[PDB]
């Protein structure tokens, strides 16, 4: 998948997928959550495994697996409920709202198995500031499957795996989206 | 702090809490000695370390420990600190080992924490008795899958420590002959609040869920009950009876149905000797003092680990009946992470509240007047035939007053003999 | 700390300051009790919350407060803390509300911070007198648009606390019958230094501005006589140049300098202040109202310093203009203040750099083991100046500063306001 | 940026990304004269104060046009700042801070006049100074860039910095975003 | 990079970015044998010590050629670092740290020889280890990349890391920039 | 802390160290007064500031100082603090200064730290004697190129402070009549551990290098006899292998190892040291001059540890070379030291990881409740060795470490140098 170096892609494709991520970041950072949730595919799997500190010979166990506890591991129904909460005036974690920034780079694209689909690796810094002085800085990789669509966004998010560069979460909550 | 000065910080007669209990560094350090140093604390579940050599790290206060399965089935808990110069013996969170070697000077340990060799022992350590120089060992006892540890030889055993609270623990832990198991994976995160807010809330506070804290959580998933305060020991639990609304909103229709109708729930009623206990309890919260908390039904369980007075870590995992269908285990997995986790639609808000309370307590005037803990004062029944202990309506701070009173007792007792002398006749 | 030991940390007779007053944690806890707990503290300006239900948060020391306009015109200040389990009643900076509800267990408050309902009160809280369980209320008094608060019932009223310092405040606040207003917007930033550096600087320290601190700021604004007031009692101070517009021109530019010194608005100021010197010939002024209210009449930046332990503060600053100033003048004040006396301003950029370095050096043992020199202008005073009340020095002096640190001693060694009145 | 920007020619995307990468180098390597030369005669360099609001009042999140701000400068005001920062007596920046302007998420929309472009981009600004001081900032920059005949290819006609802070977590703002 | 780089072909910009993005993956996923194989036999991997100077002495800001450095390594030295980091007795990286190399601001200029490119880029390196350790770095990397016949497309012939720190705000530098 | 309470924290007779010496904040404040306030502390090397006006900053504890070459060739060290309101006088790390001006109110100083002018002096400071209002001056003395400073006029002079330890320093500093010079460049980094771990390790701990700490560092570069010096008084210590080049070749490579043991430079070293063993058969040496000056003769890294509270230090390191070594050997020393004993070095990478974990574990109450084992080599000493002065032990011992912690007790329990000198034998 990203086992060997991705073949070169058309500059058109690189730019199209990059613009998709930059627009997605704008939706999240500007709290356009209705439009963000509309980017999610009906078959969305939104996954953020728990990461542990291991010695070398046991690094296969670094991430939680498929039937194991996780930070996020959601289908569309679960995510729809999260949208209902984060657009709510009695949602105390996000009212008042956090100020977030999603700085996206290192976009690498590989043709998926079905036409119109793409495997994408990219990296992020998420900077989250709230209330008076609270500041959490996150980084990680996002491994996505994007699927081309006729929405103004132009893709939908079929699959996301967030690989967070933290073991213990250095934040009191994870009340936003990666 | 003198003993009599600490006792004045809590008043279960009038219902008053001095907010300095959540901020004072001297009290905090005394809590590490007198509470965490001699209480039974949750280490996890037996099924997290099933095989010989399986280990996981954990905390007893701010002491890091190794929880390790031995060759004879035994579970040992020992300080994760080499006695030579203090190096962490193992830096991984978990795995399987045949031994542990200190990376600093190579003192080597078996899986039981015994020091078994020291490099150049013959020339440089002629007299050394290795059997006296291994890391401190905690007492380890289980209760129905849960592992607890306690450093203190003179503490009561786990069964006595839990006492009558076992009854309320069994609603989660004794519903089937198969027992429970932990779903693998432990979520760990950092909240800048005092441990006692968390401990209290899971001990006593259905009020917050029944009012405003979780309106948004309820929406994301779209009156009667009782509360138990331990006769002694600071444990508490509360639960709704008959009304599925909070349970359905938290855990969805599949889990709700598994918890209340059909063979598994009927088995629960049989084992617990009551249809009410097995099938009509809906959303229960519980704390085993000081820092083990869980929600029977939802089936999240966690240890709170103190990080000074202004910070905790939450270490959470989910347990399921070992004989539940695979589809039910998967539903428990997703619905718990969806709700009672760092990013969960309930627990997201639990920790925003705690964080703001603690930051406000920076203020001098914010620490200068007591908090109101008078809710349900004198509205108790210590002679309920179905429910042992001191029983209140589900909306009350009786269990909370019990937790803060146990806090006073531990904080003002130089040893367990003195603490045993505060027990009722 | 014993009272006599605190008194030895400041010596206004020979002019010495012990640097541990800026670092000691125990002294800091006692400041929150004996200074911030019973002084009048700046909450803002009336025109920031003009309508019923308008609120803004602020701080009294490290106690967060709500400042709220009531239906009867009243301004209430109360602790932003629910007495149930301590939750912050309101988590926004400002807005307009008809009530406030605690998010934790739903205890509900009117806009005055009275507790008016508690969910499930009848069953669970039978004997509850809600009127005794609302958050602590501060006393509130205004002075020509400024809002101050004070927790202590036994403190003097605002008018008496300010005293003769009112004279010097009036240079900014009483230039017209229409009063002042706040330009909307409050800048907040964090400086790791002790509050007393900032308070003293605005109390007493024209020297820093007349020497090296702001050479670069003065340069950015381009192509000797003055006095300093020390309050007889109370720790207030103010200084200003007389006659020479070079610092004012360099900071605020030609349009503001002309408005401040010439034409109908300045002549009206001269009339209301009974002096052409006061109205038209005062040329950049600095002032502190003890402990932490500071402002620069003419520039018209005003701020509260909020302590955050001995090693940190927040600055919450905004700008005031005459309400009847032309719109072009209000705009010019807006732009010039932000250009100069703000986190990124060409003056205050440098004040923040100095203070941060002082505080870091004070980690050192030897750095804390010898006194700072506070002897500037010792004995060169006149407390019977016919035109200016108080103790009057040349503009370059530390007389006002000595006064500030002496008031610190007095408050720090008085168990209540009766003991503090005995030092008058 | 109310609606998703239409696709643009790769050459345009690359050209304006290069303008920002070059601008960042000038700032990060203290080439301030060259940086100030990017600014148009009609520059409005604006950084509103951001506040924490509940949902129903988030239209008041940012200070407005006749309200106080962190920056709200024209060409004359910016020229004064250039004088300061190139001064041996400018203490906040002598010694100079070490900055890094990591720029990403560049989205471009044609302006209403030819030769002009509306641009949204995001940043991390890392500012380290003296021994151990470290301030990390993030935000959006909403620009109007205008074509010129200069080597740089554009001038900065307008910038609005939307900072992801309410209270500023720095003792000053002595550098440029 | 004395003057603003001329425009380059979009395909060159894209392949060099892809070089760095792939490099970042190799480092962040601990594919260290593959990373070291990117280095040319004439590799000079250099990270000078950076000091706080007044304006008139900013030429002394970075440690020079015959001066102490954080890194200043040839192929043989780097080969030894690979040998340390792929053993199971290397305690600083066993257990392994988690790193993220966020790369941006890529600017390319033709080198003096055909097949060689001068590249400036910036980074945030985010390094988290054990339970709660967090070190965040930023800086510039100035590289010479050289065309090769490998899958990777280039080899790294020279790297100078310019770090935005004076005192290093980390207990070690046990990874690669 | 009472003096007798402090003395009980360390026991050189039985070999015990109470871990609270590494964590307690009250003890730390007393270390700044009674250790860092009156010890000789490393400022650097004379060749770092060769010309009039040349300066570099440094620390004495947490007091920032300026180290400045004077017009007459002397070196001054003075507090980097204006006595007016405490502003740091110079914010640059080093360079060549004409003079210094306080940025706050413009008080001006010459390069000797003398206050030479004060704006508006005539009108606002009529009495002021500027010669009395300059920053505190430290004593400054050198030993074979190394600059040390000490605030306390009652301390012994540097020669006496070093005493018999000079012998062991000379292995690095006295190999040639040309003396040493510093390679330009000082690496500074931050390690969250107590200073005593670092000072101890370089004083006494060849054991960590001969066991597991540096297996990986050794492998990246591709031992039985030796002795350890413990100072009769003063807390200094040094150890080294004799005969076997294996630790030296793995660290520094064959060119340096050859330069150190064979040929004209090494033979000259043996002559000046009066011994072939001292000059040519000494292989990897470690040393600390108490409290916080450490170096490795042969490798030729040298550093100061700067305390940053009990839970943090800074390391400020540089490399020294023989001033007459060929240019290629100077280059080899530069590359090999930065390769090995630096923040990113293949040896020291691992030292910083160990110390950090020790300190973090010590947050724990039980982790601080029992002594560390410091019995290695107890009683296996020779205080009458003919070729090596002081108290000599096998290379694997903690005798020097016991000496270091005994000196710590002596300083910490002495109100002044008179009381300290009275602890001498
Ligand atoms: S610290 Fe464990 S062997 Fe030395
Ligand atoms: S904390 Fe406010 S209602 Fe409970
Ligand atoms: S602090 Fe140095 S002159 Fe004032
Ligand atoms: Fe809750
Ligand atoms: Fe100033
Ligand atoms: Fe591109
Ligand atoms: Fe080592």
């Amino acid at each position: 998948a990203f086992r060997t170096k991705p073949a070169p892609v058309d500059p058109s494709l690189q730019h199209e997928i990059e613009q998709f991520y930059y627009w997605e970041a704008k939706l999240l950072n500007d709290r356009r959550f209705q439009e963000w949730f509309d980017l999610l595919a009906e078959d969305i799997h939104y996954f953020m495994p728990i990461r542990t500190t291991r010695i070398m010979r046991e690094t296969a166990q670094e991430y939680s697996g498929a039937r194991e506890y996780a930070h996020f591991d959601d289908n569309a129904q679960m995510m729809r409920g999260r949208l209902r909460k984060i657009t709510s005036d009695v949602s105390w974690s996000e009212n008042p709202a956090s100020r977030t920034r999603h700085v996206i780079s290192n976009v690498m694209i590989v043709d998926g198995e079905k036409p119109g689909e793409y495997h994408v690796s990219s990296v992020f810094i998420v900077y989250r500031n709230r209330l008076e002085r609270q500041l959490d800085i996150f980084a990680g990789e996002r491994k996505d499957i994007l699927r081309r669509t006729g929405s103004e966004a132009g893709f939908e998010l079929a699959k996301r795996t967030i690989l967070i560069d933290q073991s213990t979460i250095l934040s009191n909550n994870l009340s936003f989206f990666f | 702090w003198a003993d009599a000065d600490i006792a004045e910080l809590v008043d279960e007669r009038t219902g008053r809490l001095d907010p300095r209990i959540y901020t004072d560094e001297a009290l905090y350090e005394q809590e590490l000695e007198r509470i965490f140093g001699r209480s039974w604390l949750l280490m996890g579940h037996e099924t997290q370390i099933p095989k010989a050599g399986d280990f996981m790290t954990n905390y007893m206060g701010e002491d890091p420990v190794m929880v390790v399965r031995q060759k004879n089935g035994e579970i040992r808990v020992f300080l994760n600190q080499c006695r030579h110069r203090g190096m962490r013996i193992c830096r991984a969170d978990g795995g399987n080992a045949k031994s542990f070697t200190c990376s600093y000077h190579g003192w080597a340990y078996d899986t039981g924490g015994n020091l078994v060799s020291v490099p150049f022992e013959e020339q440089a350590f002629p007299g050394l008795r290795k059997e006296d120089w291994g890391p401190l060992q905690a007492r380890v006892e289980t209760y129905k899958g849960l592992i607890f540890a306690n450093w203190d030889a003179d503490a009561p055993d786990l069964d006595t420590y839990l006492g009558e609270a076992k009854f309320y623990m069994d609603h989660m832990l004794d519903r089937t002959e198969a027992g429970t198991e932990a779903i693998p994976g432990i979520q760990k995160w950092v909240i800048p609040c005092n441990w006692k807010f968390a401990a209290e809330q899971f001990c006593s506070d259905m009020y917050h869920a029944g009012t405003t804290s979780h309106l948004s959580g309820i929406l994301a998933g779209l009156t009667e009950g009782i509360q138990y305060r331990a006769t002694w020991g600071g444990h508490g639990s509360g639960f709704y009876i008959g009304d599925p609304n909070l349970l359905l909103a938290i855990m969805g229709p599949k889990v709700t149905e598994y918890w209340t109708q059909g063979p598994a729930a009927e088995k629960a009623s049989e084992r617990l000797g009551s249809t009410e206990r097995g099938q009509q309890l809906m959303a229960q919260h519980m704390t085993i003092f000081p820092t083990c908390s869980f929600l029977p039904g939802i089936n999240t369980i966690r240890a709170w680990h103190p990080r000074g007075p202004n910070e905790i870590e939450v270490w959470a995992f989910t347990v399921v009946d070992a004989d539940a269908p695979e589809e039910m285990k998967e539903e428990y997995r997703q619905q718990t992470l969806r709700t009672f986790s760092a990013g969960g639609v309930f627990e997201q808000d639990d920790g925003e509240n705690w964080v703001e309370i603690q930051q406000v307590l920076r203020g001098h005037k914010a620490r200068s007047r007591p908090f109101n803990a008078e809710m349900g004062l004198g509205q108790t029944d210590s002679d309920n035939p179905d429910y042992p202990g001191t029983i209140s309506y589900v909306y009350s701070e009786e269990a909370a007053r019990g937790l803060y009173t146990q806090w006073v007792r531990m904080m003002t007792s130089p040893d367990w003999a003195a603490l045993d002398a505060t027990r009722p006749a």
